[PDB]
RNA sequence: AAUUCCUUGUCGGGUAAGUUCCGACCUGCACGAAUGGCGUAAUGAUGGCCAGGCUGUCUCCACCCGAGACUCAGUGAAAUU
RNA sequence: GCUCGCCGGAAGACCAAGGGUUCCUGUCCAACGUUAAUCGGGGCAGGGUGAGUCGACCCCUAAGGCGAGGCCGAAAGGCGUAGUCGAUGGGAAACAGGUUAAUAUUCCUGUACUUGGUGUUACUGCGAAGGGGGGACGGAGAAGGCUAUGUUGGCCGGGCGACGGUUGUCCCGGUUUAAGCGUGUAGGCUGGUUUUCCAGGCAAAUCCGGAAAAUCAAGGCUGAGGCGUGAUGACGAGGCACUACGGUGCUGAAGCAACAAAUGCCCUGCUUCCAGGAAAAGCCUCUAAGCAUCAGGUAACAUCAAAUCGUACCCCAAACCGACACAGGUGGUCAGGUAGAGAAUACCAAGGCGCUUGAGAGAACUCGGGUGAAGGAACUAGGCAAAAUGGUGCCGUAACUUCGGGAGAAGGCACGCUGAUAUGUAGGUGAGGUCCCUCGCGGAUGGAGCUGAAAUCAGUCGAAGAUACCAGCUGGCUGCAACUGUUUAUUAAAAACACAGCACUGUGCAAACACGAAAGUGGACGUAUACGGUGUGACGCCUGCCCGGUGCCGGAAGGUUAAUU
RNA sequence: AGGACCGAACCGACUAAUGUUGAAAAAUUAGCGGAUGACUUGUGGCUGGGGGUGAAAGGCCAAUCAAACCGGGAGAUAGCU
């Protein structure tokens, strides 16, 4: 059966990279989040 | 020409064709041309505002010539094309000066026939003038609004305009809905009407021939569900309200002109 | 009647026997003319009924070929309590 | 290692996506592997990915995104111009052979190609953020001409048979060779050439377009394949010396023809139809502003440069998505032989596998199958299931019908093999030879050789000749819906939803309407033969009476009636 | 010529059996429907929660839908266990 994740690069960093996130003031405050937390990945960039 | 076609199978039993072979059979003129990519019935937002639009057959947009400013200056009918962006077809020009335009196909013109436009021209189909100059009775199309935008009115296929009286700086038309409007006496109007009347003798015949022509599939209203539609739901067939539209309103006499900007041409409005 | 409560309505047809089916009757509990009425060739993995052919569906089960079940060796769960 | 069995339009081979060292070698067996394990996609270590031509980056844009100013909006922010990003598309160039345990159109050998920089020489009007051309485009169908490829023959080499026969019409194997350069064919499109003039192409223009004359008909463009060269080469079944039987050096014969033939090429073509079929750049041209013994431009030669990143391996799967080494899902490319209409099906080739627990036994019962006396739906809610029909050709074929259908209606007959007609026919293919010729990949004649149905007559074997796989049950009455379609992913596929058609109604364009505090956008680059909404639902015969109620559309004498005063 | 016919790929899911701590959180096997079109499919893009989309089932919107998910108000309230 075709599952909910079918993967693909471009379409995993065009929606949550992390230009996509400086992008918007509501990404910026993930990614500030992120940081307060002491996340070691902020994104999925690499 | 309207043909019918025969039942060789379910969906050409009432298929109704209007075959036209003056039209050209080939490619149509690729300078006059343009990008026109289909919308969905969707916006800027990308919400749906107009329903029942999507899909079809891949179209051109053919630059048309509505004003009819080149006066002075005789052309002469080179073809005539089928246009997909509109009901009726259009017609290759050929200037003197060596400029080809396309323009709306009155009701008898053919390949060779002279038109001309400006207050000099004759009072001949296909010639353009200002409505001051055209004699009252007549029948025109390709009607401007206001001087130098462009034609607006008497567009469709065989549709057509008469000038009834012609007071002062104003003229009053009666449209083909039957409206008495009237317009200044310095709008350029088109003589002869729109030929492709048989334009409405064409019989789709199957449900496939619409989503051709870009048309997505209507439902109803009354088997949708009351947080859907109005009309919504009910065990069975019950429809026991009076009919409106989505976002409730009637839909079934009740009138929703509301404009009162301009309310001085209006005479006549129909019926 | 995709609508009829009384109801397996009554007559007829089909069956040795037909609350279903088909055709008529009309006492339409409570059809009805674009929330359409009556017909309608063709079409339908559509509903109902009748025939020919076919058969282990059945009278009534029998045998056979294989995979498990059973035994040996290895690995080694579960619900429940 | 010898056998057996399975896939073979894949269970083979090459990729994208995705994964990210799973690749190769050595070593280890605790854990991981549904068992053991000396093995492994496991542990440890080492090694491995070589590009001017493949791809990415790069140039160009689509949907769409961001968006200087700007418009709008309590703030956040929204829309959008100029612009700038954005492939799933367009844009220059490399082929064969050989080689590593693991990479290769990337290394080596051989033979080529493309775009730029610089310089020299000769001849010169060069120049754009502009104009024009071109790029540039649909569906279906029809053949014709070709190739990939295959078969047979011939040629070369080898072989003479574990059991009767096999020196012959016998058996096995091989018979391969590219890009590029040259030739410009089958065939397709278009009439060329010179001169004069012009309200057009935001200005100009020798270019495009247009008009009027003269002059010639042959002019050009495009174009698969073939032929030649590339190639005195490479490859090559098998041999000769080494030969740790692990392989390395040398040598290496034939290397032609005919027939058949694609879904691939000519073909972005031809024909035809309506639903009428991207954009931009590169590229070819035109000149302007400007620069002219310069600078720049064309051609020849020479030289330099072509960076950077990816390249291992899996990729219908044990490596991706599914928690698993999970009977699932996953886009593109390659497409052998016999039979066959066929990419179905059966058996095979190349190649790849036997699916990571086995050994015995041969109870009930369950699962998946085979056969069945007599009867033949008596079963059951119901012929559920199963059985059965099944192919080609000819004959033949009802009611009804919208005259198309119904219809493959129903039903009936014949199908193998051998020989002859005909030492292989009709047909297809077409050599040599002869003749013509603008002598060319030419034309005509010519018919060798090759290939090869179908039919008839006769004879013959079997219980059975469409013998296997494959492969319609049929008919009669009737309800509903016209039909093809759509739907409750995961208990409902239907009489429901759509549907063409019909009707009412709204809408005069800054349209109604809709998304939006707004700007604005869609509707529509449309204009009442249009658009929106509602109901009905092909077609045919029809659609009756009622406006008191509710709503909608109008109306006005009067009454009542808000803020305000 | 055809929302034409038979029928593989491909897209679907009418019937039955199996399986139901499954091989599989909807599949397998044997049959079945469509198969030049209102077809199917790859890549990328747009529509965001009282909102979207919907040939309309209250269907779908990441195994979740008569108002998604995450966090917060929040130790909501619970005359009930």
């Amino acid at each position: 059966m075709k599952r909910t994740f079918q993967p693909s690069v471009l379409k995993r960093n065009r929606s949550h990279g992390f230009r996509a996130r400086m992008a918007t003031k509501n990404g910026r405050q993930v990614l500030a989040r992120r940081r307060a937390k002491g996340r070691a990945r902020l994104t999925v960039s690499k | 020409a309207v043909v019918k076609c025969k039942p060789t199978s379910p969906g050409r039993r009432h298929v109704v064709k209007v075959v036209n072979p003056e039209l050209h059979k080939g490619k149509p003129f690729a300078p006059l041309l343009e990008k026109n990519s289909k919308s969905g019935g969707r916006n800027n937002n990308g919400r749906i505002t107009t329903r029942h639009i999507g899909g079809g057959h891949k179209q051109a947009y053919r630059i048309v010539d509505f004003k009819r400013n080149k006066d002075g200056i005789p052309a002469v009918v080179e073809r005539l094309e089928y246009d997909p962006n509109r009901s009726a077809n259009i017609a290759l020009v050929l200037y003197k000066d060596g400029e080809r335009r396309y323009i709306l196909a009155p009701k008898g013109l053919k390949a060779g026939d002279q038109i001309q436009s400006g207050v000099d021209a004759a009072i001949k189909p296909g010639n353009t003038l200002p409505m001051r100059n055209i004699p009252v009775g007549s029948t025109v199309h390709n009607v401007e609004m206001k001087p130098g935008k462009g034609g607006q009115l008497a567009r469709s296929a065989g549709t057509y305009v008469q000038i009834v009286a012609r007071d002062g700086a104003y003229v009053t038309l009666r449209l083909r809905s039957g409206e008495m409007r009237k317009v200044e006496a310095d709008c350029r109007a088109t003589l002869g009407e729109v030929g492709n009347a048989e334009h409405m003798l064409r019989v789709l015949g199957k449900a496939g021939a619409a989503r051709w022509r870009g048309v997505r599939p209507t439902v109803r209203g009354t088997a949708m569900n009351p947080v859907d539609h109005p009309h919504g739901g009910g065990e069975g067939r019950n429809f026991g309200k009076h009919p409106v539209t989505p976002w409730g309103v009637q839909t079934k006499g009740k009138k929703t002109r509301s404009n009162k900007r301009t309310d001085k041409f209006i005479v006549r409005r129909r019926s």
